[PDB]
């Protein structure tokens, strides 16, 4: 199953939220719970002077981190 | 220098949780339902006649002086009956259902709603793209078609 | 005074102009913290329960860090400016508890430069989320994925509590580990319940019924109930920072 | 040398001065704080009471020798004192007056935690 | 031509005292007339005139860094270009004070060296590039574009006290143009120039490969005003100078400079460099 | 430690900031080199392509 | 149409100058940001070298047609180049000129990418 | 009038040509009451006076968007209104660029005709809160 | 006193006004909510008709004296006059005018709740 494939149970949740979101009905509600779905956040890393994403960790909850 | 100017206050202290009693006396007649979704409320102490929740081991039912237990909720339906005889159903992600002995049951979930904003229109669509999905062979496909059925099937079989 | 009174009349000119800018970042921002201050009447709910299992008496500084290897902190901060002293007094506090084997994983911009800046090396990096779209659960479960990279022995997350829109302090989630919280779970499902703090809840059902439950799913509740601690930060300090920001507007004005 | 870096702070500070008094100072980098909590105790330092004004400044005035002068610009420009806060060099003479009034500060300022303690136990 | 506004105070003096009608700033208003009458006299003169000249360096006084006082407009309406010193400058560390972007030369590279006009072409593309980024505050410590090197190297080799003679400005202007001074730091930049002109590394430390281009002959001025830097003959041996310059410095003495904490002999340090700002 | 100021001095960070340069117009410029920087990095990928 | 294109672009140009001033550019919109970098491009396109000025430039002027001045403004005003960078407009003349300076500017860019490299391989 | 900054000129050359007192600006004191004797025959006449008018539309430039200045001064404390132009607004595609709040009219609806008066009076409800929207919005 | 008062009232009222649009009325205190009312209640009585108009608009005017307008604002003051509504002071002279317009709004809205009434329970 999923469990051993290495993902968190905390993903594993959202990929369930993400899909009640997507089949519920259009309305004010949607408008409110796709924002609780929407991936747009980042993660950086300032290098000697520079900003660098550290990609190790990533957003989407269909890869595995390493 | 200055000796520690601040003194940050433990955020846990502003809630007011309960303070589970060993019981040195009877039980209340329906028990004080709370759920909880990402961070606001649906339910602040309402009273409740009885709740039945959806579980990985299965199905439980709560009445009021339930024995303590907690365990974890499978991604399903949830069914909540006040005493008025009447019935309000809501679909979760998950969570973490507490059933105290005073009666007073927490419920912590990423997600909640009700039935009603919910349409077997666009759920049947979903439905053949989680099967291709779980018939890909691919370990990051596979699992997601796998997870959006567990998901699906107790809302195909409820709508129904 | 030719060249003076047109440096003049540039001046007056040019904070005409900046003074409605400033009140362009007021409007906006009032769109919203508006939409925040919902929150406010559905505020302090989620962690009801939760505290119950990851709160402790108030323990020392000096003796945790002899206990500990790699301690840890989260500070809380913000991608845009004009707040106030909320990212610099989130700073100020850990130059206060400034000690070998700590750790910095902020969230926000500001955290970036300033870090790096007063603790060289024991920053390490930020999160950033573009607040296009709310919080959401998979946000603060990110950053546990972020935390987890550590061995770390307590998560010290420090943020901003709206008290009100005149108050904005601290607040801080002392996180033990889950190795160290298992067995504090054990050692006090032992003994005798008695409460060692004043202010704190009883929770000696709890830490029996948790044992009934499997190892995997106490793992999940651990993860868990730290996630929603983690996102009561990042909520706390959203209405604080759009709080904030017009009080040191308003003062700009 | 020395003077010539005082000046060249100061005309840095000048030029914060039309943020700070427009946005603050928690607008600043690090640096440019750090550069504006310097200069402030250079300019506060600069000030210190004559002989002929105790009328006002109400403190007997203080003779800066020449010597004494510049060690403690030195040692206020190379970041030698930092710890000290800046009303510390406010109508004083020389680094040694400062330490002295530092301590004075100091203890008054915990003196007033251990009796509010007091008033708040009595409370 | 020290103070010419002290010309005008006594022009207006007289005119006034023997009742001439006063006019702008109190002045009679044909005190235009008065400095086109001094200044113009100036001229390269004609080869059938003796191909002569007179050079003349008019100073003006000025009150707050305005350019709006009568007799300064006045002035600048005569003169060619001018040489704008501004206090915020002056008190703010450097000396001379020169704002570029205020003072302008209305000949150019006519006048200045064969040897100086591709150096000058270049550092004025360059500071023109610096002038629109210098404001930031540096971030990218090792993401600073080349730019922000080379022009704020370039300006610690601004700061003087005395003349500079032509043979010892260039060779450090060639080095920040092209980039041999960039692995040094800004506060090091004067003291590789003292190295650079009066103490020769190579001829010190043995690595004696060119055969004539050394800093202390002196008399190459005259070679390199006439042949120029851009040359067959000079160019090799001049790169083949300071690489092994920047070498032994970043080596031998950047490398040591680094590694003081003492407080005792930072400020020894820190008034060597002083030093070198001023006799170079 | 606590923070490494530029200054004159060596001990100090570098400065590469300039008193001629006007910090206002900093912004826009430091927004049109990143940009500029893009197009000249995706310039070499389109001719090599 | 194209002249009076262009003056009401500036316009909108100085006041988003006002703003970034202060705000920053991540304060715009994506279509405000567009014209920000148009009317930065026609602030430098509209420069020209003079065969005058080739003691002080150091290049030679060029004469550009009033045809040819138009179907190039014309372009830049409806996004036409874009994609060219804005420096490659600074001090020419037509259009064409231009996209031989945004080659070279990208050579002269890849020079010092693979030097860099190299640069790397030998230490 | 196109314009009257210059007849002003002009009545400074003479009256300063001639050894009048000068003032502020080196005109006289009488050049308030030189645009006076003016516009002042300017009028609507009664019906006893055939009902006929003269209307006037002096222009006068300014420099700078100065307002303070002497004439201006002079000629808005004469005139019944004002209109305004402004060259911020001209470039911006804006023409005729008025600026709609300096420009205003003391004869507000007495002028306007039945059609006009309520079209017109919603346009200032309209405008005046457009403004107070439009200041506040942002760029984008 | 009486108009000391009425200025300290309003002043608050300007800095309660700063708060409602930024924060809402239910955000303030009930102390603070009743001179909010009472501002507006002030507000409007200044609001006062002329007989000079009375032909253009048709509203009568209302030669008000001194010592009785006193002792109008001290009751709208101390209280004693706060069940009155807002619109009531608007365009009145007078505590002993205003009180026939309070008669008239709700003689009148309750002829209007017959009409409803009657006319709805008729069909």
């Amino acid at each position: 199953s999923w469990r051993d494939a290495g993902i968190s149970y905390l993903r594993y949740l959202s990929i369930v939220t993400r899909c009640i979101h997507e089949v519920q009905k259009e309305g004010p509600l949607l408008t409110k719970n796709v924002r609780f779905s929407t991936i747009g956040w980042k993660s950086l890393y300032l290098d000697h002077g520079a900003t660098k994403e550290y990609t190790a960790i990533p957003a989407e909850l269909e890869k595995i981190p390493e | 220098q200055d000796p520690r100017k601040f003194f940050p206050d433990n955020g846990f202290r502003f809630f007011d949780g309960p303070e589970d009693s060993f019981g040195d006396g009877n039980i209340p007649a329906q028990i004080i339902l709370t759920l909880t979704r990402q961070d606001e409320f649906i339910l602040k102490q309402e009273p409740v006649a009885a709740i039945t929740i959806r579980t990985n081991e299965g199905e439980m039912g709560v009445l009021a002086g339930h024995e303590y237990t907690v365990q974890q909720l499978a991604p399903g339906i949830l069914e909540v009956e006040y005493e008025g005889g009447k019935k309000d159903q809501y679909v979760i992600s998950g969570g973490f259902a507490h059933v105290n002995d005073t009666g007073v049951v927490d419920i912590n979930t990423v997600e909640a709603v009700p039935l009603e904003e919910i349409d077997h229109e666009k759920l049947a669509k979903a439905l053949e793209e989680a099967r291709a999905k779980s018939q890909s062979p691919d370990e990051a496909v596979r699992i997601q078609g796998e997870i959006a059925l567990e998901i699906f099937e107790p809302l195909e079989a409820a709508l129904h | 005074g030719g060249g003076t009174i047109r440096f003049w009349r540039e001046k007056l000119e040019g904070y005409k102009k900046y003074h409605q800018i400033v009140k362009t970042i007021k409007m906006v921002t009032l769109a919203k913290y508006r939409q925040t201050v919902v929150r406010t009447r559905v505020r302090d709910q989620t962690l009801r329960y939760t505290r119950k299992a990851l709160d402790a008496k108030t323990q020392d500084d000096q003796e945790v860090i002899e206990k500990s290897e790699c301690l840890l902190y989260v500070p809380i901060t913000t991608n845009r400016g004009s707040c106030g002293a909320l990212n610099t007094n989130m700073v100020r506090y850990l130059q206060e508890v400034e000690n070998p084997k700590m750790t910095i994983i902020s969230v926000g911009k500001k955290a970036l430069d300033a870090m790096t800046k007063v603790f060289q090396d024991t920053y390490r990096r930020t999160i950033l989320n573009d607040m296009k779209q709310a919080m959401s659960f998979q946000f603060a479960a990110y950053v546990l994925e972020h935390m987890n990279t550590v061995p770390w022995d307590r998560a010290q997350i420090v943020y901003n509590r709206y008290h009100g829109a005149a108050s904005q302090k601290l607040a801080i989630f002392n996180l033990p580990k889950f190795e160290d919280w298992k067995q504090k779970l054990e050692e006090d499902s032992a003994g005798d319940g008695k409460i060692e703090e004043d202010g704190l809840l009883q929770s000696l059902p709890m830490k029996t019924a948790l044992g009934e439950l499997e190892e995997t799913a106490v793992e999940d509740f651990y993860n868990f109930h730290s996630c929603l601690a983690v996102l009561n930060a990042v909520s706390e300090n959203e209405l604080s920072e759009y709080a904030a920001r017009i009080v040191a507007v308003e003062n700009q004005l | 040398n020395v003077a010539m870096d005082i000046v060249e702070m100061l005309t840095k500070y000048k030029e914060l001065q039309d943020i700070i008094a427009v946005l603050g100072i928690d607008e600043l980098s690090e640096e440019d704080k750090l550069i504006v909590d310097r200069a402030r105790k250079v300019a506060k330092f600069m000030s210190q009471p004559f002989a002929v004004a105790e009328v006002f400044t109400g403190m007997k005035g203080y003779y800066v020798q020449l010597e004494d002068c510049v060690s403690d610009f030195g040692s206020l420009l190379m970041g030698q004192c930092d710890n000290i806060p800046e009303m510390a060099f406010y109508m004083v003479g020389g680094l040694d007056s400062v330490k002295e009034k530092a301590a004075k500060m100091a203890a008054e300022a915990a003196a007033m935690r251990e009796r509010a303690r007091k008033a708040a136990e009595a409370k | 031509y020290d103070d010419l506004s002290k010309q005008a105070v006594s022009y207006r003096q007289i005119s006034l005292l023997l009742r001439r009608p006063p006019g702008r700033e109190a002045y009679p208003g044909d005190v235009f007339y008065l400095h086109s009458r001094l200044l113009e006299r100036s001229a390269m003169m004609s080869p059938q005139k003796g191909s002569g000249s007179l050079t003349s360096l008019p100073i003006v006084e000025t009150l707050s860094n305005d350019v709006t006082a009568y007799i300064v407009t006045n002035v600048i309406s005569i003169t060619d270009g001018q040489i704008y010193l501004d206090a915020k400058l002056f008190t703010g560390g450097q000396r001379p004070a020169v704002n570029i972007g205020l003072s302008v030369s209305r000949v150019g590279s006519s006048a200045q060296n064969k040897a100086m006009k591709k150096v000058g072409g270049a550092l004025k593309m360059l500071m023109g590039e610096y002038r629109k980024m210098a404001g930031e505050q540096t971030s990218g410590s090792q993401n600073v574009s080349p730019v922000m090197i080379r022009g704020a190297r370039c300006l610690q080799l601004f700061n003087q006290k005395g003349p500079s003679y032509f043979m010892d400005a260039i060779v450090a202007l060639y080095a920040v143009t092209n980039g041999y001074m960039d692995d040094v730091k800004l506060q090091y930049s004067k003291f590789y120039e003292f190295l650079l002109l009066n103490k020769d590394l190579p001829v010190l430390y043995g690595q004696v490969n060119n055969k004539y281009f050394y800093m202390y002959n002196k008399n190459l001025n005259y070679f390199i005003r006439y042949f120029g830097l851009n040359h067959e003959i000079l160019e090799p041996e001049l790169k083949k100078y300071i690489e092994i310059h920047t070498n032994l410095f970043l080596d031998n003495y950047q490398s040591r400079m680094n590694e003081l904490k003492s407080d005792e002999d930072l400020v020894q340090l820190k008034n060597l460099l002083y030093a070198c700002k001023r006799t170079v | 430690n606590k923070v490494k100021v530029p200054g004159r001095k060596p001990q100090d960070e570098e400065d590469l900031t300039w008193a001629e340069a006007d910090r206002k117009l900093t912004p826009e410029e430091r927004y049109a080199r990143d940009k500029q920087m893009a197009l000249l990095d995706k310039m070499t990928s389109q001719v090599e392509e």
